[PDB]
């Protein structure tokens, strides 16, 4: 079960990499009401892409 | 499979829905001083005493004193990060503590926050610290047994529910072992169960909670833990956390079982708190309401008669009647049961378990010493059958245990007193039982009537453990039926005095042993 | 640190200034004393056992801005009871019991960037409703909040910066 | 009119204009939340400051609250209204009937009755138990207090001593609560209400989970019920649950009211705190007052301040010891230590007081030996100190006695032993008259009929 | 840092006039009440020893003798003094 | 044996539940920082000192 | 840049006031120049108005009022790793021997929290020392702490050199040694006895002792444990060291006196309880390693209820008592079988056979001690032949707990052997159950295994 876990960790975390870029946009729309582009972002959502 | 990326996502993503923007007053200060984890506050006009203060960082301190020009409080938690002239903010609540039956099998700090790695709590709201039990017209008398698994206490010590029943005794004696053991007999039989750790090592309560899951128990109980290395605070504050959170059962009609690991350590870390705020303290240095800390925390375990229920649930629960079942530990040094904080917890519980350090040496374990301990709700906590079959056992050992005094050197009416040796002797090798393994109140019963009708005035000393072994596997392939009811009932009628009668003669005449 | 040991003679020192209406004369006095106490040699002589009728005295010598009577009998008052190194606090309690007799307060607004002082008019109207009492502001800047305000009046605050919305959601999850 | 400055655990600091200051003693009141939290005062601070102990939880009391003054002390039901009802220390009922009919309050603040008025009585009380009425008989209208350590049985013999005297008894009786067990609160007042005698007593409850000023004042709240029936022309018995968590909770708030701390950390007004109440609970020429009072003993050290003042302030004084409980000798009363104002020739004749001193003498000359016994056995003894030795453990038994309150722990039924029926008994152990019978034949049994007939079966 | 019964009203009579007359020597005015002592201002020709009248028919006795205080125990029932007598 | 496995599983998904929730504030404060402006500010101080 | 301050001197207890806002946190670290040499300030307070109260890591003499004060941003930190085996420090990690420098590359602050609740191993393994007696009648746990119950002319450091030699040798563990507050003398030729053992190498030393000021006693431990943690980061199984646990608990009754604050139960601090396990709850086995403690312990006034006694063994495990006797004897290790005990002893941790085997022995020495109680009264010959038995069978359990350690190979000459558990389980099962009542009990003496018992008697 260890084994197949550390894989399903990664099955999960590669796929989790597509909504850590969505929920930082839903939170600063939040956050700031004047809800805002995705093209100014678009670098730096990558970024928070890499580094998980 | 349950590592469902698209689950963890939407959690967050509700979070991000149900949270509030909207701007908040609140209510400032300013931290002054800092020095061995008390912590003065200059401002906070509109502070009240018990609150919670909220610190920089995810972190509180409980408001103390309010004089004239400054707040007192003590951080809950490591305090050495702290700075003169950080912020505080009041919040406009006293100190509170997740409640729940969600909480069940987690490990839990003393806040309420999950220390275990398995996330966040499911709790139904918040409950209060510091609370004032149920008055005098709210109680009912302790009526249903709470059974341990052990010969020894279930016999001549009766624990109730809604009772207080104190383990004293030196240490490494088998006092966590004689309470874990009445946590896990709990596992079937509908109580949830709570156990606090203060001031224990964290290894020996990584061990605890190893064995609770070994035995499936910890499915059933609460784990609340404050180390030797945590602040004075978070041990002094936890056993009210774990009444908190046993108060939830208590006052919904249902039951619980609350540990308390050592009010020792409780009032050791109080003592230091007071001391470091200058309190003039009193016989061994305690402070002056070192009672009334214990006092006013056990005497929360109680039982509560029906109208309660009703009353506090808004009608929800009709009928029911709820209790909290508390054993705390206390640790005597050198067997001295006369001692300040031994005698003050002495004489707030309903009786006491003494744990002799003598008989644990001399392997008879658990070593219960009569004479010295006593249930004071008496019999009236007992099953039918077992109130029977007990009878004054308790004061026949006290007896037969002096008797071995004088007649350690000679004796005269010396037939009488001859029996009555041999017949305490076995009982006592018969009433030592091994760690782990409790047995059900079908099992102690026909095993105390074996006892007591004479069956065992054959067989040695040297044979009473197998025998006991070779009849408990007997019966376990016969008589299923007869152990199937009297575990279903209180179960005493001569008709089963006749069936087991039956049991016991046939087993001696054709059986191994 | 003389919070609590100043709160008497302030509040005896406004009592008394009220009977008399001269209020503005005693903060102008007590703002003097206050920095006589701070001078170095002062501070040197208020430390060391002087007969309490001396060091009243020598700290009067220095005082021409009192008026006879009743500065220098608050001086003395305080010497007597050994205190001269309160009166600092006297200042500051003196100023608050006026600002509470007078129905005034003071308001500080921090933001990440100026105000366009239409702002500001609409936040002192606000106040001044939040509170009974006449409003100053002092606005001031700080880029560490980034947008939004704080409003900070005494010990409450209104913590209206994105800065505490995004630390108040990081502790939601 | 006044505003709370301070509030350091029980006790709260207010402060009010100077010309309205309240009086010491007097009861302020203050709105905690959705609660009313009633203020007792202890001491005028200067400069209309008042220092005050709370009547209740005083968490959540902000500073700056307004407080109202209550120009009047605390102030109580009382009288034959309050008969049967279970009350607060502050006179509220707290069972769930409803309000208390009184026609009169009294306040709990009194002087003690003048020596003018006080009387004195020779008449003896009889009561079931051997021990006491050997060795302490107490009288009618006259003091008694039980002194034992934690569990040693001084709530059993106070049940016992309510059984023998206050069912046979025809006035009224009182029944303070001071900071004991709310169990044993609930359990006597539904044997009370389940005997059909709860119409003839009056219940004051202030038990161990409440706040000090409750445990501080219930005491007196009781006393003043106690007083009103005196004054009346009756005759009472005023029971209280232990009187030692009244000095106790004294203890607790002392050092906040800002008191040095005397010789083991106790107040420094612990005797004038303790006489103030024991000084009014007295009997006088226009009714008495009999009582009985649990006197807890701390770490079982007699000689800790607070025993050790109130041994002076009664008559008869039954000392319990734990090392005679050990040996399941119950009641575990010690008579060498248990003494009464009335063991008088001249007041129970020459037979009782000779047969007490003889008791005392062989149990003294009995702990004499127990030195040389432990080192070097009992084989070294002469052969008359074996006599004195044998008789001993003898009596040691005979005091023992079966409770009617204690079938629930032993089983064995309840023994009611007349005076004239245990001074004959203890002539006999004590001339030699019972030898032939073992030790065993004594323990646990009624008049010596019953020893003599206990060692048929030995 | 505690007070020593330098208190708002007191101190504004010296503001009004430090050097106050010498009006009465013979005469105070309680300004604490606790326990059975009193704190008593003023009584400037008071004596170790000396008896003080209160009001009613009581006395108490000046046992401390202080910079700008008296104290004195009460020789019978205290609760009915207060502040200001 | 088989609880074990389970502790397990739940404490991995923990963590990962940990690791995308700070990723996702810090995310939105960069997002904050680079899109943040006056016409909003000014909008924000208009809402709260509307309530304030 | 300095920023503080010294505004109060009062023994070993200085104050220094900073700006407002740049006040110290407590437990950082200060320096100021002690005219020519600098001396370190540990923060144990913060006072209001910016005043802070600090302990002097050193003597105080010469500081005078108004000295600049550097606020040195993070607590005492030492230098900790492979750099510091063999060499002597200080509290400060200053290299106190004469061999210059110390080629650490990291540092770490000596100050931290234990490990968290699901750090701690799940397990519970035993520590196989190579010594017969220890490991049949008191075993280790590993990362269990063992109280050294000794007193003077025993061994004491024999046996601490015979462990720290067998659990660098036959484990690949390093060992750090803390003295607490001890004399000088015996720390110097400590040093030798090691040097000229070759175990020098595989230990890491740490001394504050008598002659130091109270700070320095009172934080030496922790500098000696926290070289121990770099030790266990590396997943390493390390041995700690305490010269003596009573010192350090009584440095910080000194310091605590110093500060002021109120005393509590027989004269100790009230935070007693709390100093003593923030210390022991450090030392635990890790998921990646472990650190296991032998503790020196003096009981005060001989009272095992003292606070101090009390507190330190509310964390031991194990207890080794050594006695005079045993060593009179001409038995070493003289441990004493009867009081040494081991809470591993159970069935469920440590096996039935190894459980009963010990409490084997243990019965049949102490029924000896009392037949030997017989023959001094009334002579041999009174015993029942049932007993001359027992006596026979006493005398060589007795024998066949003495061992020969590499260490002591200078006065005894024969080679030092390791003795597995395994085979003092068989010796012992063997000796007891009346197997090799063949041949005498010289036979045993001084052996090692029993395997070479036999081969002893061969040539005897
Ligand atoms: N019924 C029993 N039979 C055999 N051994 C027992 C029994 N109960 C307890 N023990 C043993 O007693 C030892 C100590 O027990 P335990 O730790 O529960 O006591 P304790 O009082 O909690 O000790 P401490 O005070 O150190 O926590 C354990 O090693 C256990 O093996
Ligand atoms: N007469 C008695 N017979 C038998 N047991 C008794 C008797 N009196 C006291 N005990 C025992 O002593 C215990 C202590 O109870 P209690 O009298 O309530 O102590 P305390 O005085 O502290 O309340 C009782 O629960 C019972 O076990
Ligand atoms: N294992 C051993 N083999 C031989 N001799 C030993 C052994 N252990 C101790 N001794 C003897 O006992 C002495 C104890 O001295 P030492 O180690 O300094 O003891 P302590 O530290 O208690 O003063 C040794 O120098 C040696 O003479
Ligand atoms: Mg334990
Ligand atoms: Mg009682």
């Amino acid at each position: 079960a260890q084994a197949e876990i550390e894989a399903e960790r990664k099955r999960a975390r590669e796929e989790l990499r597509k909504q850590v870029a969505i929920l930082a946009v839903a939170g600063a729309e939040k956050i700031i009401e004047r809800s805002v582009d995705e093209a100014a972002n678009s670098d730096i959502v990558d970024k928070l892409v890499a580094e998980l | 499979m349950q590592l469902n990326s698209t689950e963890i996502s939407e959690l967050i993503k509700q979070r991000i829905a149900q949270f509030n923007v909207v701007s908040e007053a609140h209510n400032e200060g300013t931290i002054v001083s800092v020095s061995d984890g008390v912590i003065r506050i200059h401002g906070l006009a509109d502070c009240m005493q018990g609150e919670m203060i909220s610190l920089p960082g995810n972190r509180y301190a409980i408001a103390l004193n309010l004089e004239r020009d400054s707040v007192g409080a003590v951080v809950m938690g490591p305090y050495a990060d702290l700075a003169e002239g950080m912020k505080v903010k009041c919040t406009g609540r006293i100190l509170e503590v997740p409640v729940g039956r969600g909480l069940l099998g987690r490990v839990v700090n003393t806040l309420g926050a999950p220390i275990d790695g398995k996330g966040p709590l499911d709790h139904d709201g918040f409950s209060a610290v510091e609370a004032i039990a149920p008055g005098v017209i709210e109680r009912q008398s302790v009526d249903q047994p709470v059974q341990t698994g052990y010969k020894a206490v279930d016999s001549m010590i009766p624990i109730g529910r809604g009772q207080r029943e104190l383990i004293i005794g030196d240490r490494q004696t088998g006092k966590t072992a004689l309470a874990i053991d009445a946590i896990i007999n709990q596992r079937d039989s509908g109580i949830k169960c709570i156990y606090v750790a203060i001031g224990q090592k964290a290894s020996t309560i990584s061990n605890v909670v190893r064995k609770l899951e070994e035995h499936g128990a910890l499915a059933n109980t609460i784990v609340v833990v404050a180390t030797a290395s945590e602040s004075a605070a978070l041990q002094y504050l936890a056993p009210y956390a774990g009444c908190a959170m046993g108060e939830y059962f208590r006052d919904r009609g249902e039951d619980a079982l609350i540990i308390y690991d050592d009010l020792s350590k409780q009032a050791v870390a109080y003592r230091q708190i007071s001391l470091l705020l200058r309190r003039p303290p009193g016989r061994e240095a305690f402070p002056g309401d070192v009672f009334y800390l214990h006092s006013r925390l056990l005497e929360r375990a109680a039982r509560v008669n029906a109208e309660y229920v009703e009353a506090f649930t808004k009608g929800e629960v009709k009928g029911k009647t709820g209790s909290l079942t508390a054993l705390p530990i206390i640790e005597t040094q050198a067997g001295d049961v006369s001692a300040f904080v031994p005698t003050n917890v002495i004489s707030i519980t309903d009786g006491q378990i003494f744990l002799e350090t003598n008989l644990f040496n001399a392997g008879i374990r658990p070593a219960v010493n009569p004479g010295i301990s006593v249930s004071r709700v008496g019999g009236a906590a007992q099953t039918k059958i077992m109130k029977k079959l007990s009878g004054g056992i308790r004061t026949a050992l006290a007896q037969y245990r002096e008797l071995a005094a004088f007649s350690q050197f000679a004796s005269d009416l010396d037939d009488a007193t001859r029996k009555q040796l041999d017949h305490g002797q076995k009982v006592t090798e018969l009433l030592k039982q091994k760690q782990y393994a409790p047995m059900s109140v079908a099992q102690q019963s026909l095993v105390l009537f074996a006892a007591e009708r004479g069956y065992l005035a054959d067989v040695e000393l040297s044979k009473i453990g197998s025998f006991e072994a070779a009849l408990l596997a007997y019966v376990d392939r016969d008589h299923a039926p007869l152990m199937q009811e009297i575990n279903q009932t209180g179960g005493y009628n001569d008709e089963i005095e006749g069936k087991l009668k039956g049991i016991l003669d046939s087993f001696k005449a054709t059986q191994s042993w | 640190e003389f919070i609590t040991v100043a709160r008497p003679y302030a509040k005896a020192a406004f009592d008394f200034a009220v009977e008399h209406q001269s209020v503005e004369r005693w903060q102008d006095m007590l703002a003097f004393a206050a920095e006589v106490t701070k001078n170095e040699q002062m501070a040197e002589l208020l430390s060391g056992a002087l007969a309490p009728e001396t060091l009243a005295e020598s700290f009067i010598a220095v005082a021409g801005e009192q008026l006879d009577e009743n500065g220098q009998n608050l001086i003395r008052v305080m010497a007597e009871n050994g205190r001269l190194n309160a009166l600092p606090d006297v200042l500051e309690q003196f100023i608050h019991l006026r600002a509470v007799s007078e129905a005034t307060a003071e308001v500080d607004v921090i933001s990440a960037a100026a105000l366009s002082e239409q702002q500001l008019a609409k936040i002192s109207a606000a106040m001044e409703k939040r509170l009974s009492r006449k409003v100053k502001l002092n606005a001031k800047i700080d880029k560490s909040v980034m947008a939004g305000v704080i409003i900070r009046a005494g010990d409450m605050v209104i913590d209206g910066s994105v800065r505490g919305r995004l630390e108040r959601l990081a502790d939601v999850l | 009119t006044g505003k709370i400055v301070q509030v350091i655990g029980a006790v709260v600091d207010v402060e009010f204009p100077q010309d309205a200051v309240p009086r010491v003693y007097d009861a302020l009141e203050v709105q905690n939340g959705n609660e009313r939290l009633v203020l007792e005062v202890q001491q005028q601070l200067g400069g209309g400051i008042v220092r005050t102990i709370a009547m209740g939880s005083s968490d959540g009391l902000r500073r700056g609250l307004d407080v109202k003054d209550l120009e009047h002390p605390i102030e109580v039901p009382v009288g034959k209204a309050t008969l049967g009802r279970i009350m607060n220390v502050l006179g509220e009922p707290v069972d769930m009937k409803g309000e208390i009919g009184e026609e009169e309050r009294w306040a709990i603040h009194r002087a003690a009755p003048s020596y003018e008025e006080l009387s004195n009585s020779q008449e003896l009380l009889e009561t079931g138990i051997k021990v006491i009425d050997l060795m302490a008989p107490f009288a009618k209208g006259g003091k008694v207090g039980l002194f034992g350590g934690a569990g040693v049985g001084k709530t059993v013999n106070m049940m016992e001593l309510i059984r023998n005297i206050a069912i046979e008894h025809s006035g009224y009786s009182v029944f303070a609560g001071v900071g004991e067990r709310t169990r044993e609160g609930n359990d006597f007042y539904h044997e009370m209400t389940d005997s059909n005698v709860i119409d003839k007593v009056s219940l004051v409850y202030g038990q161990m989970n409440e706040p000090p000023g409750n445990r501080l004042r219930v005491a007196l709240t009781g006393l003043t019920m106690a007083e009103k029936f005196r004054d009346e022309g009756r005759d009472v018995l005023l029971f209280v649950d232990n009187i030692y968590r009244y000095t106790l909770a004294g203890t607790e708030v002392s050092a906040l009211l800002g008191r040095m701390p005397s010789a083991v950390g106790y107040q420094p007004t612990l005797a004038e705190e303790m006489g103030v109440l024991q000084e009014r609970i007295t009997s006088t020429k226009t009714g008495s007052i009999t009582s009985v009072q649990a006197v807890y003993v701390p770490a079982d050290d007699l000689t800790d301040p607070s025993p050790a003042t109130t041994f002076a302030h009664l008559d008869a004084t039954v000392v319990l010891s734990r090392q005679i409980a050990s040996l399941g000798i119950y009641p575990a009363v010690d008579p060498l230590d248990s003494t009464s104002r009335q063991l008088d020739p001249l007041v129970v004749g020459q037979e009782h007081y000779d047969t007490a001193r003889g008791v005392q003498s062989i149990l003294q000359r009995y702990q004499e030996l127990k030195d040389i016994i432990a080192i070097l056995g009992m084989d070294e003894l002469s052969e008359e100190d074996k006599l004195v030795v044998a008789r001993a453990r003898k009596i040691q038994r005979f005091l023992s006695q079966p409770f009617f309150v204690a079938e629930v722990f032993t089983g064995s039924p309840g023994k009611y032993v007349s005076l004239k029926d245990t001074i004959r008994g203890f002539k006999g152990i004590m001339e030699g008259e019972y030898d032939h019978l073992p030790e065993q034949a004594f323990y646990m049994v009624g008049s010596i009929e019953e020893a003599v007939e206990k060692a048929k079966k030995l």
